[PDB]
C-alpha cells in the first residue's frame, strides 16, 4: 500500500516533515530511518526509527464540569520495524485513567 | 524578435543520496529558440523532478536499552552476607539495540556497578505507612474503573554506615517485615473505590 514519505520526523510534535512523495512503499521509506510516513488518507505520522513509547499526552480535561469525575491520557507505540514494551505493535495506543474533581462543588 | 522555445528534457540525473530514496530530476534549457531583441522567455516548467531509490538501506547507529536488573549482592570468597553489616558489590547492564549496515556502536557505560548490603529474605520489624495516594483507575477502557490506595508493613532497615575509596553502601534484596495485624493484614491493608462519570477511550485518530 503506497504511502507519503516525509524526509523528518519531528519528536516533540510527532509530525511529518518534508515530503519526498507519494507512490512509494513504507519498506522502501523507511530504507533511511531518519524518515517518516502517513497513510495518504492522512492521519499518524509513523517514524521509520525502530519502535518506542511516546510521553503520555497532557490530562484531558475533567468528565465533569464542578463534580467528581475522571479523565484520561494516552501513549502510542511510534515507531516500524519492531515492537515496543510487552510484545506491542506500532500504532497501539495505552491508556490511563485519573480520577478528577474540577472545582469544589 | 524571437520568442523563447523549451529544448527537449534531458536524461535523468543521477540520485543525489547514496542510501535510500532521493529527489532526483530531468531538464530542459530555452534555446529552441533562445529568444533574441527582447522576445519573451519560455513559459512553464525547466525541471521535473521525481523520487529515484537506491535500493540500499541507510546506516542505523546502535542505542542503549533501559538497564537490566541488579544483580544479586555478594561478597567475593564469603558463602552469605545477607542480614549482615558486611557489603557486597552487585552490576547491571544495558544492551546497545538497533545497530545496523555498519551503523555507530553506542557511546558510554554498557555496565553500571555499586556497592550493597543484602536484606535479601531478611525478617526485619516493620512499622504501618500512612495511605498511598490513590492509584490509577483499573481497568482504564474496561467496564469497571475502579482506583486504590494502600498501607504497607515498611520495614525498619538496619543502621549501617551509609559509606565504607569512601563508597556508598545501598541496602538491596526483599527483606521480610514483622508487624502487628492490622484489619487482619499482616503485610498489605488496601482500600477501593470506583472512578465517577468514566469516559469511552476514544483513538484520538479515529
Ligand atoms: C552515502 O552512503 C550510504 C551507505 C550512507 O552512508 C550515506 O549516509 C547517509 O546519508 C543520508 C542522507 O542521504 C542520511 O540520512 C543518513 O543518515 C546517512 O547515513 C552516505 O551519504
Ligand atoms: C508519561 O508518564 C510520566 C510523566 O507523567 C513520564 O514517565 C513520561 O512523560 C511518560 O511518557
Ligand atoms: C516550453 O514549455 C511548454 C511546452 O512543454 C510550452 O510552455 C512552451 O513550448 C515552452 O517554451
Ligand atoms: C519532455 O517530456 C516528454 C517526453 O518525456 C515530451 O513531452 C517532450 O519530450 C518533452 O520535451
Ligand atoms: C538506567 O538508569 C536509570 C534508572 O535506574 C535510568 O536513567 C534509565 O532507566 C537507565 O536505563
Ligand atoms: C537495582 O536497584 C533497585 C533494587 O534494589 C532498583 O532500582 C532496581 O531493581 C535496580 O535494578
Ligand atoms: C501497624 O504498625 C505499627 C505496629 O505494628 C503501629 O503504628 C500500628 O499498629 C499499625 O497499625
Ligand atoms: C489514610 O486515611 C486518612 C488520610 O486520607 C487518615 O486516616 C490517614 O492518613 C490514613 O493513613
Ligand atoms: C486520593 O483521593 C484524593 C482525591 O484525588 C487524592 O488527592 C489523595 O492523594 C488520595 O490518595
Ligand atoms: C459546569 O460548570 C460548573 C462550574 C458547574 O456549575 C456545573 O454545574 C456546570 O455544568
Ligand atoms: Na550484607
Amino acid at each position: 500500500d503506497p504511502v507519503l514519505c516525509f524526509t523528518q520526523y519531528e519528536e516533540s510534535s510527532g509530525k511529518c516533515k518534508g515530503l519526498l512523495g507519494g507512490g512509494v512503499s513504507v519498506e522502501d521509506c523507511c530504507l533511511n530511518t531518519a524518515f517518516a510516513y502517513q497513510k495518504r488518507s492522512g492521519g499518524l505520522c509513523q517514524p521509520c526509527r525502530s519502535p518506542r513509547w511516546s510521553l503520555w499526552s497532557t490530562w484531558a480535561p475533567c468528565s465533569v464540569t464542578c463534580s467528581e469525575g475522571s479523565q484520561l491520557r494516552y501513549r502510542r507505540c511510534v515507531g516500524w520495524n519492531g515492537q515496543c514494551s510487552g510484545k506491542v505493535a506500532p500504532g497501539t495506543l495505552e491508556w490511563q485513567l485519573q480520577a478528577c474533581e474540577d472545582q469544589q462543588c | 524578435s524571437v520568442a523563447g522555445g523549451w529544448g527537449p528534457w534531458g536524461p535523468v540525473s543521477p540520485c543525489p543520496v547514496t542510501c535510500g530514496l532521493g529527489q532526483t530530476m530531468e531538464q530542459r534549457t530555452c534555446n529552441h529558440p533562445v529568444p533574441q531583441h527582447g522576445g519573451p522567455f519560455c513559459a512553464g516548467d525547466a525541471t521535473r523532478t521525481h523520487i529515484c531509490n537506491t535500493a540500499v538501506p541507510c546506516p542505523v547507529d546502535g542505542e542503549w536499552d533501559s538497564w537490566g536488573e541488579w544483580s544479586p549482592c555478594i561478597r567475593r570468597n564469603m558463602k552469605s552476607i545477607s542480614c549482615q553489616e558486611i557489603p557486597g558489590q552487585q552490576s547491571r547492564g544495558r544492551t546497545c539495540r538497533g545497530r545496523k549496515f555498519d551503523g555507530h556502536r553506542c557511546a558510554g557505560q554498557q555496565q553500571d556497578i555499586r556497592h550493597c548490603y543484602s536484606i535479601q529474605h531478611c525478617p526485619l520489624k516493620g512499622s504501618w505507612s500512612e495511605w498511598s495516594t490513590w492509584g490509577l483507575c483499573m481497568p482504564p477502557c474496561g467496564p469497571n474503573p475502579t482506583r486504590a490506595r494502600q498501607r504497607l508493613c515498611t520495614p525498619l532497615l538496619p543502621k549501617y554506615p551509609p559509606t565504607v575509596g569512601e563508597k556508598n553502601v545501598t541496602f538491596w534484596g526483599r527483606p521480610l517485615p514483622r508487624c502487628e495485624e492490622l484489619q487482619g493484614q499482616k503485610l498489605v491493608v488496601e482500600e477501593k473505590r470506583p472512578c465517577l462519570h468514566v469516559p469511552a477511550c476514544k483513538d484520538p485518530e479515529e
